């Protein structure tokens, strides 16, 4: 399946919604640098 | 496999322009040197170097 | 015979800096623990340090 037709699934049956994380000083250094 | 300690108490000082940013293996923030540098603690007492 | 060594259980000395080296590794370790649980650190990391 393509992605453009998995991210479809997702929103429509699954419930994904890309929501927003807010994060602190620490956990921003651990998504970027590893 | 060695693991540089202190001397003695004391503040430590160096020039951080000729390090470069990195993070370690067990998480934490540091610096990797690809150029010989010298550390000076300054104890009261003495500088250790 | 003469001289006669023997050991007794305050002959059994501990290097003076112990206590001080165990209860500096032991702060290390709660600290990461904290931060495993507030994301800020990996499992596979947090083993190693240990």
């Amino acid at each position: 399946e393509s992605e453009e037709e998995a991210r479809r699934k997702n929103w429509v049956d699954r419930g994904w919604a890309p929501w927003e994380e807010i994060l602190s000083p620490e956990a921003n250094f651990a998504r970027k640098s590893l | 496999a060695e693991h540089v300690r202190a001397p003695s108490n004391g503040k430590i000082k160096f020039n951080e322009d000729l390090v470069h940013p990195t993070r370690t293996r067990h998480g934490h923030p540091a610096f990797l040197c690809s150029i010989d540098l010298y550390v000076t603690i300054e104890s009261e007492d003495i500088l250790h170097n | 015979t003469a001289t006669s060594i023997s050991l007794g259980i305050d002959d059994l000395l501990t290097i003076p800096s112990k206590g001080w080296l165990v209860q500096d590794a032991e702060q290390q370790s709660l600290i990461l623990e904290k931060h495993h649980h507030y994301g800020n650190v990996h499992a596979v990391e947090k083993l190693r340090q240990s």
